[PDB]
RNA sequence: AUUAAAAAGGUAUUGUUGCCCACCAAUUUUUAUAAUAAAAAUAACGUGCAGUAAUUAAUAUAUUUAUAAAAAUAUAUUUUUUUUUUUU
């Protein structure tokens, strides 16, 4: 695609399904 | 002590790592908001 | 000099520290007096008296 | 129908216009092309005559008839105006694309001038000397971030 | 973009250094923000709330003339109504925060005495001293109230305790007399309050007030106790505290206590809050 | 480690307000650490200590 | 680890090249300027390569070859290979 | 003597005068060369205004349509904003 960021996006929030996905 | 646990000095008392990070959460909530 | 007058007889007092109690301190929409004493206004008139 | 558009414009743009516009003359539709926006009033109708210039070229050759109605060359806006044939009577009675021929654009040309020249001005907009930053990929000597050569 | 220029001043006679960087900044994005608050001796000593050390002589020697404090802040607040001085709502605040300076121990109690049915037999020397020690650790700020709370409960008791609850309850829920006799006796016994009755009349008030409320002796989990979200101070379950058009351009303009008063660069038409405009006729 | 995070109390109003990461040890078997935002560096180490 | 910008090393630290070209071309933004590459040749098993890369090296009196070394990025995109010295 | 307080989204990040989308020129580089090859870097010019519940909500498949974003219809759907008859 367009291989860079257009838009500098940064989303603070850390929902526990994202990241721990072994036990959710 | 004085008033509550959640709430030190200067604002909510941020526990989890997303409040370290993005401390407008520990104040900041709509218009209808005082200390 | 003529200014000489106009120099510190003694040392100012520093600030040291943070926001004296009740302080008016603003958040997102907050109508904020300096002025008015926070604690002392919202005394109620009946018992301090007009 | 009416397509406004302004005195800048690529070639690219007055092809693709120019089918537009002559598919709208070709279904009994009111046709009218307009600049409200330029930076004098030569360049203008050289618009004007570009478009048209391809707009002959090209509805000539699907044959489709219409005749050239009204020029107006004012002040805030330089426009001309098309109609097409009624019927395939209209057409076999009056068979005619009928375009503006050089006496037509430089006398409304001159009218354009001298109307512009009465209220005092020349254009609605003018071209900036602002040079925005560009690149031109390889080259063989130095330039700087706008495109102009190192003395 | 004619971006401005501030020259930095020096520290000067009567133009210190910490003045300097108080009252200047040389960033003029920064301009015209608001008010900035500070505080010296006695202020910055309320709002810090440093507990001091004990140490040597003179703070023993003042630990010894102390006296009764929550007296002298009422003494404090009732002088107001002398000729000279005014009746100040912070005199109040003090007076308050003296005789509730306990308050949330009393309401653990209440919890121990309402909040759990079959608590054995309080009057057992062995429940009571669960309760007495528990109690005397709220106080102090050794635990949470609701690790005390959680450790009350799971405390050690009897043998076989529900079979045995078997032979008085039906329902497992005992009569809670001899519990709140034992939560007054533990601070009683305990020094918790420096005039006697105030244990006792606190702790039944507090019950008596929610002896009127919908599922009264039930709590959610999450509310009863100290946890990070809390209920708004009028709520909080034994607790104590159970023109139009011109206003907002009005503002100073009633009977207004202040705190640094306005100044004419900064107020262009007030003229003072004791100021009577349209004054009645008086003897 | 110290650090900065922007602190929006409103659409106008944007305070500096820095991050403290710290622990305390003693060789003798007792440690802790702490973390904390506050206004101030001062603020921010005795808040996390 | 990039392992696909080293290419034109074939599985080698350092290269020759013979000298053709210099070009100038712009960085990507926010860097602005003129980073001058060297179009470069050499051989291997009787193919005629054209390796481009950046001219970041001192040069002399007028001179061929040079020694190509690699990686790091650099802010021209596409620019993979490195001048070390010039023969 | 007639009304008003309490439920709400942001691809921006001192934040809508915010950002982005495709075509339309040059160039740079790899190759599996389909009107006019494909893909990736890219900072002109010109058309618009596609997207951020965004001026007929969006997303996916399907078929059609075409200056350019895309648009029409057929299905599923909320990474769209909610409005609520336990036999009347
Ligand atoms: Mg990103
Ligand atoms: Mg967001
Ligand atoms: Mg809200
Ligand atoms: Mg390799
Ligand atoms: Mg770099
Ligand atoms: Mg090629
Ligand atoms: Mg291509
Ligand atoms: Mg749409
Ligand atoms: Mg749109
Ligand atoms: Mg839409
Ligand atoms: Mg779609
Ligand atoms: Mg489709
Ligand atoms: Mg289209
Ligand atoms: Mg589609």
């Amino acid at each position: 695609l367009k291989t860079l960021d257009v838009r500098e996006y940064r989303p603070l929030a850390m929902p526990i399904e994202f990241r721990f996905y072994q036990r959710y | 002590r004085q008033h509550d646990s959640g709430v030190n000095q200067y604002g909510l008392k941020p526990t989890n790592a997303y409040d370290y990070i993005n401390p407008t959460n520990l104040i900041n909530f709509g218009r209808g908001t005082t200390f | 000099y003529y200014w000489s007058r106009y120099r510190m007889p003694t040392q100012m007092p520093k600030f040291d520290g943070p926001a004296p109690v009740a302080a008016p301190q603003s958040m997102n929409s907050t109508k904020t007096n300096e002025f008015i004493d926070p604690i002392d206004d919202k005394f109620p008139m009946s018992i301090r008296g007009p | 129908i009416d397509h406004t558009f302004r005195d800048a414009v690529d070639a690219h743009f007055v092809g693709w216009r120019s089918k537009k516009i002559v598919e709208d003359i070709r279904r009994r539709h009111p046709v009218k092309l307009t600049i409200k926006e330029f930076q004098s009033p030569e360049c203008a109708i050289g618009k004007l005559r570009e478009m048209c210039q391809a707009m002959q070229h090209y509805a000539q050759e699907k044959v489709i008839y219409h005749h050239f109605t009204s020029i107006v060359a004012n002040d805030r806006e330089a426009s001309i105006t098309f109609a097409p044939a009624l019927p395939m009577a209209k057409s076999d009675s009056w068979k005619h694309i009928k375009y503006p021929g050089e006496k037509e654009w430089t006398n409304a040309l001159r009218r354009m001038e001298d109307a512009c020249r009465k209220s005092g001005r020349y254009g609605t907009y003018a071209k900036s000397n602002k040079l925005k930053l560009r690149s031109l990929g390889q080259t063989s000597y130095r330039v700087d971030k706008y495109g102009r050569k190192m003395d | 973009a004619k971006r401005r220029v501030i020259v930095p001043i020096h520290p000067t006679p009567n133009f210190p250094a910490h003045f300097i960087k108080s009252a200047f900044t040389t960033d003029p994005l920064k301009e015209k923000q608001k008010a900035r608050f500070s505080s010296g001796g006695e202020a910055m000593r309320e709002v810090q709330d440093i507990p001091k050390n004990l140490e040597g002589e003179r703070s023993r020697r003042d630990l010894a003339s102390r006296g009764d404090t929550e007296f002298q802040a009422l003494v404090e607040f009732i002088e107001g109504a002398s000729y000279d001085q005014l009746i100040s709502g912070r005199r109040f605040k003090k007076v308050y925060d003296v005789l509730s300076e306990n308050d949330d121990m009393f309401i653990w109690l209440c919890h121990t005495a309402m909040s759990v049915l079959n608590p054995g037999d309080m009057r057992s020397r062995l429940i009571y001293n669960h309760l007495r020690i528990l109690a005397e650790s709220v106080a102090s700020g050794e635990m949470t109230q609701r690790t005390a709370f959680r450790f009350f409960e799971s405390a050690v008791r009897s043998p076989a305790y529900r079979e045995i609850a078997k032979r008085q309850l039906e329902g497992g829920a005992a009569t809670r007399l001899a519990g709140i006799s034992a939560a007054a006796d533990v601070m009683r016994r305990m020094g918790l309050t420096r005039r006697p009755m105030s244990s006792y009349f606190e702790l039944y008030q507090r019950i008596v007030e929610r002896s009127e409320a919908m599922t009264p002796w039930g709590f959610p989990p999450l509310f009863q106790f100290e946890e990070r979200l809390s209920l708004e101070p009028r709520l909080k379950f034994f607790s104590r505290a159970s023109g139009h058009v011109m206003t907002p351009h009005t503002t100073l303009h009633g009977r207004r206590i202040f705190w640094i008063p306005p100044t004419w660069n900064r107020a262009g038409r007030f003229l003072g809050p004791h100021v009577t405009l349209y004054p009645g006729m008086t003897p | 480690a110290y650090d900065m995070r922007v602190v929006k109390f409103s659409p106008k109003d944007h305070r500096q307000w820095i991050y403290c990461v710290l622990y305390v040890g003693s060789g003798k078997g007792i440690a802790g650490w702490g973390r904390a935002v506050a206004p101030s560096t001062q603020e921010a180490k005795k808040e996390a200590i | 680890l990039f392992f696909l910008r080293m290419w034109f090393l074939y599985g080698c630290c350092l290269r020759f090249v013979l000298f053709v070209l210099c070009y100038y071309m712009s960085p990507r933004l926010p860097s602005s300027g003129n980073r001058r590459v060297l179009y470069a040749v050499f051989y291997l098993y009787n193919f005629v390569w054209m390796l481009r890369c950046f001219f970041c090296c001192f040069i002399g009196l007028v001179m061929s070859l040079f020694i190509i070394e690699g990686g790091g990025f650099v802010d021209l995109p596409g620019v993979k290979y490195y001048t070390r010295i010039v023969s």
